[PDB]
């Protein structure tokens, strides 16, 4: 987890332990411990980066994309999205998996592409109604959530996003 | 109530049926049957339960419940049980349940 | 609860039993008397294991 | 005892 | 002649590797048929468990280790202290590694 | 039991870049060469 | 400072009696009590007046839970040793000292916790996928610092109130420079 | 020559081991254990994709002989097979044959085996079906 | 192995005494009188596992709890009672319960 990290092309929890058969709480303190000794070795003989911070949904987002098999416009616009959804307070302590999720589902339907919520959580492994409930609270900021120069095109139009 | 009393008679039926093998190997009359099972008919009639065809340390009239617990958990304020196959006596008045909930909050 | 907790020396065994007196023997800094084995054990009369620890 | 573990062909 | 998948390359692949999905299979899962099942014991006192022990050895006089914490059922530390007091162990026979009543109380 | 590890899809992958990549045939030399363009006959 | 004090939640205390206790015997003829060695080797028990839990083991050792002041433990334990007494076992109270106290606040205002754990690389620890606040281990006092987007803060590891308002008010400075928006 | 062997070799390949049997004796200790299971995996029918490359932040695309030249990459397609696993058991009665019986858990599922270099102009390539214009487009010389 | 808890009902108190009364009249043996008691458990387990259907809820608040050997019990005090209907109050009620799984 960490030499992926380090590379910009970090993996999340649930797919390295896919892999490897450890569970969340060993996994959990023996990664805080083993940053630690790179820590002290650091100062005492860089390691971290803006990209050690745990979130970084900007990368999960063009993995998960290709798994649905979206076209490169769509995920360039969930790039936005993202980037900008953290300004939302509501949501911005979820966790970056489902920050990216949501994000994506959002595009899936602002593009109108056939694929049911039920198989966007399913590939990305996302209960459905959570993505179905962070849509919600993403539904009332819809304007600050989609990209200027789209809606300026004419790509898309906000009309065609349901609204519970 | 009906079911109550419905189970009650199995009860009595099942323990003197069952009972004449060990009864027969002890040697004792059969009358003896007639007279337990009277006997003890009486005695469910006399207490009037139901209709029948017939500080900090620890130290009929008080309502008691005798079943089993599948599990039970709490909240840090609440009890929950789960009971099942229990006969209950409240004021008197005896029942009986395949299942029951407990909801109770520990003050 | 103390004196239920005694268990009587009515034991499955009479291996059991000699074991409770060897236990009680080697606490002893000198050798008891037939007596004080009395006390311990809940019989009186000559046991085997009396004459089998002999 | 055996090997607990033989693969046939 | 083998058939040529036209679907999505970046599909296809979204089950291979570190993957989010998890596995649902319940294939050479030797692990959890076995770890399933576990229990703990508290320690039945000497008071009661010495007439337990000489009953079990009077069955029998030859006595495994693994067969004795499964009967007594008690951790193998205390059920140790017990078991060397009143038998012991064989290694170099031919019934090594097995438990039996010592000749003092087995002579009787 | 993981299907995902129980079998490594690299031991293909390699196996046979390695061969293609290197002449040698193993895990024959000189079988693969890279290709001429010096000119169209060539 | 900050003008509001953080309220205690938890206190967890440890008492010793010196005298070995019949966790059976207790449970037995005590009105509130759950003794089972299968699982754990102590008995629960609970009272109402404090609305504090006690941890009785074979040893003689207490760990009182749940009070919200030192005073109010010091009566829970003192009560919870009386109950012990009245039984019949011989308990006396002993030195009674306090191993954790836990505290909340809030500051009314959210925190980028992506730039706490930037710049504060060492003290801080964000791991979002598992738990969703922030982990601050403060090193003068020696407490730990729980750190929420919505503006809360959980401290624990103080042993004195000193300790605890020290703490807060040196982290109320740093807090403040990493506001969101 | 490959157009054969990506066609019909490729298949014949797996069916000569495609199945693994692995047996687990009695393993007699107690008479509450006295089953033997057998676990076998068999592989099935063989799946290529068209040729793809995976890029370090797991992004998978399709790869074009354009593209691989410039990239140093390796034009090469995926490898799947069908993989159907079932397991037997039986109870091992002393002195007598076992009757291996099917014990409810069979699942089916596409597994990657490898990458399968594939040469250009072929069947399985992406200009084979590409006309002179098309060739054109895709910065190939015709 | 069945609980014996059951001797403490209606039911059971009645039988006690019914078997009791007897053995005063001296006729019946003692150790006969536990044979009925043995099989009277066995008798109640069986009927209740099988030919009961109702359901019962209680709902109050805690004043005593307890558990000790597999056996649970609990005192709700100002709790009420509903059938199936018709909700009963009980200024006092005492539990008692024991483990599902039979121990053997």
């Amino acid at each position: 987890l960490i030499g992926c990290r380090r590379a910009e092309v970090a993996r999340t929890f649930k797919e390295i332990q896919s892999l490897i058969h450890v569970k969340t709480k060993e996994f959990g303190k023996t990664l805080n411990i083993m940053k630690n000794i790179l820590r002290g070795k650091s100062e005492d003989g860089k390691i971290d980066t803006d990209n050690m911070s745990g979130a970084q949904n900007l990368t999960y987002i063009p993995r998960f994309c290709s798994h649905l098999g979206l076209p490169m416009q769509v995920t360039t616009s969930a790039e936005y999205t993202a980037k900008k959804c953290k300004e939302i307070k509501e949501i911005a302590g979820k966790s970056p998996i489902t920050i990216a999720v949501v994000s994506i589902y959002l595009n899936i339907l602002l593009f109108q592409i056939p694929i049911t919520a039920a198989k966007v959580g399913q590939t990305l492994q996302v209960t459905e109604g959570t993505i179905k409930s962070g849509y919600k609270i993403l539904y009332e900021h819809r304007d600050k959530l989609v990209d200027p120069q789209l809606i300026a095109n004419g790509v898309v139009s906000l009309d065609n996003l349901p609204g519970v | 109530n009906a079911e109550a009393s419905r189970v009650y008679e199995i009860i009595v039926e099942s323990v003197v049926n069952e009972v004449r093998e060990d009864f027969e190997n002890a040697g004792i009359d059969e009358q003896t049957l007639q007279d337990l099972k009277n006997i003890w008919q009486k005695k469910l009639t006399e207490t009037k339960v139901t209709t029948f065809s017939w500080d900090y340390l620890i130290s009929p009239d008080e309502n008691l419940m005798l079943c089993l617990y599948d599990k039970v958990t709490r909240t840090k304020a609440r009890w929950k049980c789960s009971l099942k196959d229990g006969v209950v006596t409240i004021n008197r008045n005896d029942y009986t349940f395949q299942k029951a909930q407990v909801e109770a909050e520990w003050v | 609860a103390l004196q239920a907790n005694q268990t009587d020396i009515s034991k499955s065994h009479d291996s059991s039993k000699l074991l409770w007196a060897t236990e009680y023997i080697q606490k002893k800094g000198k050798p008891v008397l037939v007596n004080e084995l009395l006390d311990y054990l809940s019989m009186k009369k000559d046991d085997k294991v009396i004459e089998l620890l002999k | 005892l055996r090997r607990k573990t033989r693969q046939l062909k | 002649r083998i058939t040529t998948l036209d679907e999505t390359v970046g599909v296809t692949m979204s089950h291979t590797g570190m993957s989010m999905r998890s596995d649902n299979s319940n294939f050479l899962k030797v692990g959890r048929e076995k770890a399933k099942s576990n229990i703990k014991s508290i320690r039945m006192p000497k008071k009661e468990i010495l007439d337990y022990l000489f009953k079990l050895f009077d069955e029998y006089d030859y006595w495994s280790l693994k067969g004795l914490k499964e009967r007594t059922r008690q951790p193998e530390a205390h059920l140790k202290e017990c078991l060397d007091k009143v038998a012991t162990l064989v290694k170099k026979g031919p019934y090594a590694f097995k438990y039996t009543l010592r000749p003092e109380y087995k002579k009787l | 039991f993981n299907m995902k590890l129980a079998i490594n899809a690299k031991t293909i992958t390699s196996g046979l870049k390695y061969a293609l990549a290197t002449g040698n045939w193993g895990e024959r030399a000189g079988v693969s060469q890279v290709l001429n363009r010096y000119t169209y006959s060539s | 400072t900050s003008g509001i004090v953080p309220t205690l939640q938890n206190i967890v205390a440890t008492v010793t009696l010196g005298c070995r206790l019949d966790l059976k015997t207790v449970a037995l003829h005590a009105r509130n009590a759950e003794y089972n060695p299968k699982r754990f080797a102590a008995v629960i028990m609970r009272i109402r007046e404090p609305k504090t839990t006690a941890l009785i083991f074979a040893s003689g050792k207490m760990v009182v839970t749940g009070a919200k002041s030192e005073d109010d433990s010091k009566l829970a334990s003192r009560k919870y040793a009386r109950i012990i007494q009245k039984i019949g076992f011989a308990a006396k109270f002993t030195d009674f000292k306090i191993q954790n106290i836990v505290g909340s606040c809030d500051v009314k205002f959210p925190i980028r916790l992506e730039g706490l754990a930037f710049s504060h690389g060492t003290f801080s620890s964000y791991e979002p996928e598992l738990f969703p606040g922030l982990i601050y281990r403060m090193v003068k006092p020696k407490i730990v610092l729980l750190i929420f987007v919505s503006g809360k803060i959980v401290l624990t590891g103080a042993k004195q109130r000193e300790e605890i308002y020290q703490a807060f008010e040196a982290i109320y400075p740093v807090l403040s420079e990493f506001r969101k928006m | 020559s490959f157009n054969q062997f990506v066609d019909y070799t490729l298949q014949d390949i797996i069916c000569e081991d495609s199945t693994l049997i692995l047996e687990q004796l009695a393993q007699h200790t107690t008479e509450s254990d006295n089953i033997s299971r057998k676990y076998e995996i068999s592989f099935g029918k063989i799946y290529v994709t068209k040729p793809m490359v995976n890029e370090s932040d797991g992004v998978t695309h399709a790869l074009y002989p354009q593209e691989a030249r410039l990239r140093n990459l390796t034009y090469s397609s995926g490898l799947f097979v069908d993989v159907k696993k079932r397991t037997y058991e039986a109870i091992d009665v002393p002195g007598r044959e076992l009757k291996y019986e099917l014990i409810a858990e069979e699942s089916e599922g596409k597994v990657f085996i490898g990458r399968l270099p594939i040469m250009l102009r072929s069947k399985n390539c992406y200009l084979s079906e590409a006309t002179e214009s098309d060739l054109y487009k895709l910065k190939e010389c015709p | 192995g069945y609980y014996e808890l059951y001797r403490r009902s209606t039911i059971g108190n009645s039988l006690v005494d019914a078997l009791d009364t007897l053995i005063s009249d001296g006729r019946i043996e003692a150790s006969l009188a536990m044979r009925v008691l043995e099989t009277f458990d066995k008798v109640v387990a069986e009927t209740l596992k099988d030919n009961t259907q109702s359901k019962l809820t209680v709902k109050g608040n805690l004043d005593t709890y307890g558990f000790c050997d597999d056996v649970w019990t609990f005192i709700v005090k100002n709790c009420q009672v509903t059938v199936e209907q018709s909700v009963i109050s009980v200024d006092k009620l005492r539990i008692v319960a024991c483990n599902s799984k039979k121990s053997e």
